[PDB]
């Protein structure tokens, strides 16, 4: 896992936890004042940036599944923003697990009747954007290394 | 019926087997403070091994007899000095020293 | 559920290579056309050729089994007891 | 023989090592069933759009066109931070600046990223490529499995030889396609002695002669029966396994041209075997199982194209060290080494005179260097 | 069972029965002539000799094999003093190597003499002769026994008939100790 | 890492295809490798060769001494006992002189008869092949080998003699060179210090073949110049790089 990207993700998750329960206004004000996304292009190499974004999305989704709705929505829409601001050529898809799809489906079924209008809208937009690529493990795994 | 309670053993090679001659004795060595308090118990009681074994619960009377024989065969002056000196029999303080020795061996095992 | 212990069915049930090897070890003299007719028309001529070229040699248009196939390394002459290498050299 | 009874979800067995047994065909079927698909078409958008968005939100769970407009106006690129990433309290920016300093110190411009550019090109080779024929279009939801094939039987105990090749395979396709696509240099290798006749063209290579090959996945032996010159080493394998009660249960045998990747019962992260040419064994590690996507290769005639390759160092001519060796000599007096290697011209000029007569006694064999495919 | 190749034991461990038996016989004759079996159990020495022969018949593939491993492979109860007998026999073999010219220059050890054990047994006669020229006793006796069986001071002092009654009095148990013993053993 | 999935290594059966491969002798990648030599390996080789030579020289003398001892123990005559003792002392003095001979002549000439397989399977535990040990001792370990580097005059003499020899066997070439070195080191230094053959100026067919290679087997921007040289003999890496990288 990436050392600094995980720390940045945890910091942003704490920032979203200290905000209101569920409201995009906090997302807007945070993006406006802090602008957590700073190291996206800069002056780096092709594969360096590619692996950076890949590990970022992978870990941000792996973290998505005990912490409350605040943390959950924060991670989900950090991923949403990182995908929608994808100026790179891969348009890297967010890595997902098999059962994670059914989990998010049950989550949407719950949102159908709840005070999560904006959240459901953002998740529907992310789904329509074809941004999810599902696998069996959130990472790559072998037996030799 | 034996519901997989025991496991088969791949021993007793039909070819042949040898002898051991040493089965159970497997004594345990003494220590400095233990030898000191043992000489004290000797000076306090005498040579009757029954009482020595009764007062030493954690050491066997056979081991006590072996130690006494070894001392008689190697260090005679120490046994002579022990018999010269005498101490009245104490019970409560002896039990306190036994508890102290238990704590000491516990600390040793911890080390 | 001699070297001719296996029957025709037990032979056909074996791979083409083993089939050709056994046929050569048994007969030691047989044309390619006869080998093809015995093995069957459903088997490829190139396959039969590749199988026979490894366990036989060409002699005046006919195919003769190699000497080592008949005389393994651990075998010996049944009449004189000489090693199999000398028998193979003599047959060659 | 039916598949092992197990749930489609890959429940974990060991921490971050591998999951339990499961089926592939039923897995893919349930995967396609739990979705809608119809998204691998790259037809998002190249006018009346407000009514379409209103109908979409009405059919969906939101049903709020004003909220949809507000959210899409908030989520835009005109409000996105090229510029030097500094003047802001950050954490990873320190590591970034340290890496940039190390680059300016040691790395020169943009190079030495050989494997990186290789991965980049091998991944771009499968971006939006269309098939030659319209009937070769990969249907939506096709299973794509990533497989690592470790051919070398030895490795550097020092480094563990972490990287190696990695390929992709389709579920609907047969395992014979993967068998034939495996780029094993042992197949190109050739036997026989050609010292007296060096100009003789090597014919009937090991690939054509030793057609014996088979797989082994969870006690299932898949033996190729496509060619009439294929033997059955699984016979001897089962004989050895059954000759003594070694704890190995009964194993099933099947054909390789009748079972596809879907009918297999595999474990992600578990090593399986692919044995051919008698002793040429390959460790198969099926790492990931993913569906087809419009960004990936949509041509079924080009799904086996290896996605990651390894840099195999070639054996150079031991004499001149300028050319790659092509012949191996044993028991050669003129050779400076016992297992010696020579190239064409060097071997010709060292082991033969101007006329071409064999000078000295030796044993020459065609040496196919490992780096023949690359 | 190192004669016939069985399923468990691979072929590398299988050796020649006649040659291994002859080697073990030579080794145990050397042990009997070097004062190794006298006073000690013979079977541990036999085990050590056969193990050394099995290792010398192929030192390459058997350099890492141990005594316990060999016992487990052969399905034989490992004797306890077998290790000590093996160490003593290896020391004797090292002495024979030092006696020999090429071996003493090679400067072998208890782990590299197994490959030359054969050369030792080839002419063990003169080697053992020279080794005895330059006896085998337990290690507890060869620790420089300067004072062998020290002469104890003869003390035949007898007096007239006794010494005194103070010793009788100090031997007799006092009433306090009698009552203490009675209370303790009540 | 392990590559023994199916057959762990306890009962691996030698199958028909395996024995057929062994018979055909297709040694490709695992049964022909080689590893660099080490200083302790050199020391072990020297010691083993010296010990083998000394043992082969002493075994006849040891057998003769045993025969003399048997004669002494079996012959009860006193007249012949003096001659027996004289012969025994003569053999003892011979052994003493053999052992006193310095450790410079007991190594043998460059080409002598020895038991390479025996020495290998006894000392090297089979790690080093008999032929490899033979070559290493014949052209890399003999004490008469000159250790000093070349002054480039040996290269001049070698090329001058080869220009008339024809570059066929280069054994008489090394003999005429006369530097107390092995033909291996000679040819190594020669082909390391000399210039490339420089087949011919760049040509259209060669350029188009290199272009086809760069189009069929190239990945990204890196170009396998070694793969290029493999199919194009008579070139050098640096010049080929600098030339093909431009125009």
């Amino acid at each position: 896992t990436p050392p600094g990207l995980q720390t940045d993700c945890e910091a942003l998750l704490s920032r979203f936890q200290e905000t209101d329960s569920v409201r995009f206004e906090d997302f807007t004000e945070l993006w406006r004042n802090m602008k957590f996304g700073t190291i996206f292009c800069g002056r780096m190499r092709n594969l360096e940036k590619n692996m950076f974004t890949k590990e970022a999305l992978a870990l941000a989704w792996r973290y998505f599944l005990p912490y409350t709705f605040q943390i959950r929505v924060g991670a989900l829409y950090l991923l949403y923003g990182l995908y929608n601001t994808q100026l790179c050529q891969p348009k890297q898809k967010i890595r997902v697990a098999l059962k994670d799809w059914d989990e998010v489906l049950k989550f949407q079924q719950d949102l159908v009747n709840a005070q999560h209008f904006d959240a459901a809208y953002i998740f529907r937009k992310l789904r329509l954007d074809r941004a999810f690529h599902f696998t069996a493990m959130p990472k790559l795994l072998s037996y030799r290394m | 019926c034996v519901v997989e309670e025991n496991d088969p053993i791949f021993e007793r090679g039909s070819t042949t087997t040898y002898s051991s001659f040493r089965k159970n004795y497997y004594s345990k060595p003494w220590s400095n403070k233990e030898t000191d308090m043992f000489f004290l118990a000797i000076s306090m009681v005498g040579t009757d091994f029954s009482m020595i074994g009764q007062l030493f619960p954690h050491r066997a009377r056979i081991e006590i007899k072996n130690k006494f024989k070894r001392e008689e065969k190697t260090n005679g002056w120490r046994i002579d000095k022990a018999f010269q000196e005498k101490r009245p029999f104490d019970f409560d303080f002896f039990a306190h020293l036994l508890q102290k020795v238990l704590a000491e061996e516990e600390k040793r095992k911890q080390k | 559920q001699p070297s001719n212990v296996l029957s025709m069915a037990q032979l056909r049930t074996l791979p083409l290579a083993d089939q050709i090897k056994i046929l050569m070890k048994n007969v030691k003299v047989m044309p390619f056309a006869n080998l093809m007719s015995l093995l069957g028309p459903s088997i490829d001529s190139v396959a039969v050729l590749r199988g026979i070229q490894k366990v036989a040699m060409l002699v005046q248009g006919n195919w003769v089994v190699k000497s080592d196939i008949l005389y393994p390394k651990d075998s010996s002459s049944p009449h004189s007891g000489v090693p199999a290498e000398v028998l193979c050299r003599g047959r060659d | 023989v039916s598949g092992s009874g197990g749930c489609n979800f890959p429940e974990y067995e060991l921490p971050e090592l591998n999951t339990r047994a499961f089926h592939v065909g039923a897995f893919g079927e349930l995967w396609r069933g739990r979705l809608r698909g119809a998204g691998d078409l790259s037809l998002r958008e190249p006018a009346a759009d407000s009514d379409r968005e209103d109908a979409a939100v009405a059919r969906d769970l939101d049903c709020s066109l004003e909220a949809a407009a507000e959210l899409r106006a908030v989520c835009g690129l005109d409000k996105l931070k090229e510029v030097i990433p500094e003047n802001t309290d950050l954490v990873t920016l320190g590591v970034r600046k340290r890496f940039l300093e190390h680059r300016e110190e040691t790395i020169t411009i943009d190079r030495a990223c050989r494997q990186e550019t290789f991965v980049y090109e091998m991944e771009s080779h499968a971006i939006g490529k269309k098939p030659e024929n319209s009937a070769d279009m990969i249907e939506e939801g096709e299973l794509i499995l990533s497989v690592n094939i470790l051919y070398p039987v030895i490795f550097h105990k020092h480094k563990e030889h972490k990287p190696y090749q990695t390929m992709l395979v389709l579920g609907s396709q047969k395992l014979t396609q993967l068998r034939d696509s495996i780029r094993c240099v042992s197949d190109l290798q050739i036997g026989g002695e050609f010292s007296n006749t060096p100009d003789q063209a090597p014919e009937h290579i090991s690939k054509d002669l030793y057609k014996s090959a088979f797989f082994y996945f969870e006690g299932t032996f898949y033996n190729d029966k496509r060619y009439p010159e294929c033997r059955d080493l699984s016979r001897t394998i089962i004989e050895w396994s059954e000759s003594h009660d070694r704890g190995y249960g009964k194993f099933q045998t099947a054909r390789m041209e009748d079972f596809t990747f879907n009918d297999l019962c595999i474990k992600l992260g578990f090593p399986y075997l692919y044995c051919h040419q008698g002793d040429c064994e390959h460790v198969i590690v099926i790492t990931d199982i993913r569906l087809v996507h419009h960004d990936d290769c949509l041509d079924r005639t080009l799904y086996p194209l290896l996605i990651k390759k390894h840099w195999l160092w070639t054996r150079k001519c031991f004499v001149c060290k300028m050319y790659t060796a092509r012949w191996v000599t044993n028991n050669d007096s003129f050779a400076p080494e016992d297992p010696c290697f020579f190239c064409d011209v060097c071997f010709r000029m060292l082991h033969y005179d101007s006329e071409g007569n064999k000078l000295g006694e030796f044993l020459a064999y065609p040496y196919v260097d490992p780096g023949t495919f690359n | 069972k190192l004669f016939q190749a069985s399923p468990s034991v691979p072929a590398k461990y299988v050796e020649d029965k006649e040659k291994m038996l002859s080697r073990t016989m030579q080794l145990v004759e050397l042990a009997n002539e070097t004062w190794l079996v006298t006073g000690r159990h013979p079977l541990p020495v036999i085990t050590a000799a056969t193990f050394l022969a099995w290792q010398s018949l192929q030192p390459a593939d058997r350099l890492s094999c141990s005594l316990a491993r060999f016992c487990k492979l052969a399905n034989v109860d490992l004797p306890y003093p077998a290790s000590s007998r093996l160490q003593e026999l290896l020391a004797v073999l090292l002495r024979m190597a030092e006696q020999l010219a090429w071996l003493r220059v090679l400067r072998l050890d208890k782990r590299s003499v197994v490959k030359h054990i054969g050369d030792l047994l080839q002419h063990r006669q003169s080697l053992v002769r020279s080794a005895f020229r330059d006896l085998l006793l337990p290690p507890c006796m060869l620790k420089s026994p300067k004072r062998i069986c020290p002469v104890p001071p003869v003390s035949t002092v007898t007096g007239d008939e006794n010494i005194s009654d103070s010793e009788i009095e100090q031997y007799l148990r006092t009433p306090q100790e009698v009552r203490d013993f009675q209370r303790a053993q009540a | 890492p392990y590559f023994k999935d199916k057959v762990t290594g306890v009962g691996p059966p030698a199958n028909e295809d395996t024995r057929e491969k062994a018979a055909q002798g297709i040694k490709a990648f695992e049964e022909l490798l080689v590893t660099k030599w080490k200083n302790w390996e050199k020391a072990l080789l020297r010691k083993s060769v010296v010990s083998d030579r000394l043992q082969r020289l002493l075994q006849p003398k040891l057998l003769k001494l045993e025969y003399l001892h048997q004669k002494q123990s079996k012959v009860s005559s006193e007249l012949e006992r003096q001659a027996l003792e004289k012969q025994g002392r003569e053999a003892e003095k011979e052994i003493q002189d053999i052992n006193q001979l310095p450790e410079e002549a007991l190594l043998g000439n460059r080409l002598d008869s020895h038991d390479w397989e025996k020495i290998s399977n006894i000392n090297f535990e089979g790690s080093r092949s008999a032929e490899e040990i033979r070559k290493f001792w014949q052209n890399s370990e003999h004490p008469s080998i000159n250790k000093q580097e070349w002054s480039r005059e040996e290269e001049e003499r070698l090329q001058a003699i080869a220009a008339a020899h024809g570059h066929l066997e280069w054994q008489k070439i090394a003999e005429e060179l006369g530097t107390s070195r092995s033909a291996f080191q000679c040819l190594q230094k020669f082909q390391q210090h000399n210039k490339a053959l420089k087949r011919k100026e760049w040509t259209e067919e060669e350029d188009r073949m290199l272009t086809q290679l760069v189009q069929e087997m190239r990945v990204g921007s890196h170009i396998p110049y070694r793969r290029i040289v493999y199919y194009m003999e008579g070139r050098d890496s640096m010049q080929l790089i600098y030339r093909w990288t431009k125009s």
